[PDB]
C-alpha cells in the first residue's frame, strides 16, 4: 500500500510518459538512450503497477 | 468516479495504440520484397528493350501481323511508359523524406514505417485533385490497353488479366462493405508497404509489356 | 453476485492485464505464448464484462 | 428523455458493446454474423443517443 | 461568451453528431451529401469551438 | 508552482489542440506543411503537458 | 468537469481510430505479392521449360558447346528443381492448416498472422535439427551452383549473383550484434510473409536457371 498523493502522481506521470513514449514511436526521435520503446515500456509498466498494487486496498 | 478511471485508462491505452502497430518484422519483409520487386522490374525492362528490339527487328523484315503486332506493342509501349514513370513519381513521392542510406544501399526500414508523405493522395472518404488524377491515370491506362489491343481473341487473356489486375472499382474488406481503391490499397500503409505495392504496380505493367511482347511473336 | 472484493480485483487485475497487453501489442515482445494479442483479448474481455455487469445497480 | 434504469444500462451496455466490438477487431474472431463493425457501430450508436438525448437537462 | 444551457446542447449534438460520423467513416454509407467527413470536421470544429470558449470562465 | 487561474485554460486549450489535431488525422487536411502526425505530435505533446501538470492539486 | 467531456467524446473517437488503424489491410498485403509471385513462377517453369528444351534440341542437331552448356544446364536444372521442391515442401509446412475461402479462391489473409507453425525451426537463440537441415539445403545448393558453373567467364557473375543472393551468413539487427539468417529472416514473421519469401526464392531460382538459360544457348 502507498500513497494517494503517490498514486494519483505517479498515474500522471505515467500517462504523460507513454503519450510522449508513443510520440517518439511515432516520428523517430530520441535524444540519447531512450529510443521511445523503453520509454513506452517503462510508462505503461508503471502505471501497470498503479492500478495492480491499488486493488488490494478496498478502503471506501 | 467509479467506473470513469476505466474511462480515462481507455483513453490512455488507445492513444497509447495509436503508435506503431506494424512490427519490427513485417515492415522488414516490406523493405526485402520491395528490394526484390526493384531488382526485378529493372532486369524486366533491360530484357524488354531486346524483346521489343527483336520485334520491332522482324516488323521491318516482313510486315503484316507482324507490322500490327509492331503497332499496337508500340503503343502500349508507350502508354505502359507514361504509367510506369508516373507510378516512378508517385514512388518518389512516396519515399521522399527519408534519406537513403550509404555504404549499404538500403533504405533504414525501421524508419518507414508511417504513410504520411502519401497523406495528400486523398481527403479521407473520396480522393482530392492529386488522387483523382491517379484514379484517372489508371482508367486511362485500361481504356487504352484495351482501345489499342483491342477485338483480338489472342489479347483476350491479356486485357481481361489487365482488368482482373487493376479494378479501380470498391473492393470488400475482411466484413464486405466496399471502400474506394486508393483508400483501400494505401490510407494508412508503412510508407516501405505503399513504396512495395507501388513497384509491385510496376512489376505487373512490365509483366502486362512481356507478355504482350511474348504475343506479339507467339 | 460478485461481490465487493471480487469486484475490484477484477477492476484492477483487468485494467492492469489490458495495459501490459496493450503494451505487448504495441511492442511485440511476447515471452512465450502468451503472443500479446491474448492477453489483450482477455483484458478487453474482462473489461467488458466487468463494464456490463456495472449497469445494474441505480444506487444513488 | 427516458428512465433512470434505461439510461445508466444503456450507457453501460452501449460503453461495453464498443469495447467487445474492439476486441473484435483488433482480433479477427467473429463467432456468428456480427464480424465486430456490426457490434462497433451499434455501439457508437448507443452511445450517439446518449450523447444525443442527455444534452436537455443540466440536473444538479 | 455563451450560455451555459447552448454550451451544453451544443456539446450534446456536436457529440451525437461526430459519432455518427465516425460510424459513417467506419461503414462507408452516406445516404445524400452527408458523406460522413463532413459530419465529422463540423462536429470537431464545433467541438473545439466550445472547448476554446469554455476556457476562460474561471468558476470554482 | 501552478496557479488556478491558468489552470481551467490550460486545460481547455489542450483539449482544443487535440480535438484539432484528431480532426486533422481523421479528415485529412493539406492548411501548410501539417496534415496530421505534424499537429498530432503538437497535439498529444500538450496533452502529455496536460498530464505532466494533472497530479499538481492533490486536493481531496 | 471541463476536461472530462473531452475525454468521454475522444474515447469513442480514438475507438473509431484504432477501427480506422486495425482494418485496413497491410499484412494481406503480402497475398497480392506471392500471388504475383506464384504468377510468376508459374510462367518462368513454363517458358524456362522451353528454353531447356530450345537448347536440348540445340545440342541434338548440332553438338559440341551446345552439348557441354546443356550438361551444366541439366545439372542447375535438376539441382534447382531439387531446391525448389524442397523450398515448396517448407511452404506447404508454412501454411499448414489455412484453408481457402471456397467462393473467393483467397486464403484468410486476415488469419495468417502468426508463424506459430514453424517454430521447430528454433530452440532459443539457436536452430533446430531442420533448420540445421534448410542451411544445410541451401549451402549445397550454392556450392552445386559453385561447382556446375565453372570458371568461364559468362558466368561468373551470376556466381556473385547467387553469392549475393544467397548469402547464408550472419547479418546485424538494428542494435549492432550479429543473427543468424532464419532467426533473422523467419522468426516471428507471419505465414503469409514466410510464403512469400519462400516463393521470393522460388522466383530466385527460376530466375537464376532462366539467366543461365539464356547466357547458355547464346553460348
Amino acid at each position: 500500500l502507498l500513497s494517494k498523493k503517490v498514486m494519483n502522481f505517479a498515474y500522471g506521470m505515467g500517462a504523460a510518459v507513454v503519450i510522449v513514449g508513443a510520440l517518439f514511436k511515432i516520428t523517430h526521435f530520441e535524444i540519447g538512450p531512450l529510443t521511445g520503446t523503453v520509454m513506452l515500456s517503462i510508462g505503461l509498466l508503471t502505471e501497470a503497477l498503479i492500478f495492480a498494487l491499488s486493488a488490494f486496498e478496498p478502503v471506501e | 468516479t467509479p467506473r470513469q478511471k476505466m474511462i480515462n485508462l481507455m483513453y490512455l491505452v488507445f492513444i497509447a495504440m495509436l503508435a506503431m502497430n506494424v512490427s519490427k518484422e513485417v515492415i522488414s519483409a516490406f523493405g526485402l520484397m520491395n528490394e526484390k520487386f526493384e531488382a526485378a522490374n529493372t532486369s524486366s525492362v533491360t530484357t524488354n528493350e531486346s524483346l521489343l528490339t527483336s520485334l520491332d527487328q522482324k516488323a521491318a523484315e516482313a510486315k503484316g501481323e507482324f507490322a500490327k503486332a509492331a503497332e499496337t506493342a508500340h503503343k502500349v509501349q508507350a502508354a505502359s511508359k507514361e504509367f510506369y514513370d508516373y507510378i516512378g513519381t508517385l514512388k518518389t513521392q512516396a519515399v521522399k523524406g527519408f534519406e537513403v542510406d550509404k555504404e549499404t544501399g538500403k533504405m533504414p526500414y525501421e524508419a518507414m514505417d508511417r504513410g504520411d508523405n502519401i497523406d495528400d493522395w486523398f481527403t479521407g472518404d473520396g480522393y482530392t485533385k492529386k488522387g483523382n488524377e491517379i484514379i484517372a491515370k489508371i482508367e486511362k491506362y485500361k481504356s487504352d490497353i484495351k482501345a489499342a489491343l483491342g477485338t483480338d481473341k489472342k489479347y483476350a487473356g491479356i486485357i481481361s488479366e489487365v482488368e482482373k489486375k487493376f479494378d479501380v472499382s470498391d473492393v470488400k474488406n475482411k466484413e464486405g462493405i466496399k471502400e474506394k481503391y486508393l483508400a483501400y490499397h494505401f490510407k494508412g500503409f508503412p510508407a516501405i508497404a505503399s513504396a512495395a505495392k507501388l513497384s509491385a504496380w510496376q512489376n505487373d505493367v512490365k509483366k502486362t509489356e512481356a507478355d504482350v511482347y511474348n504475343s506479339a511473336l507467339g
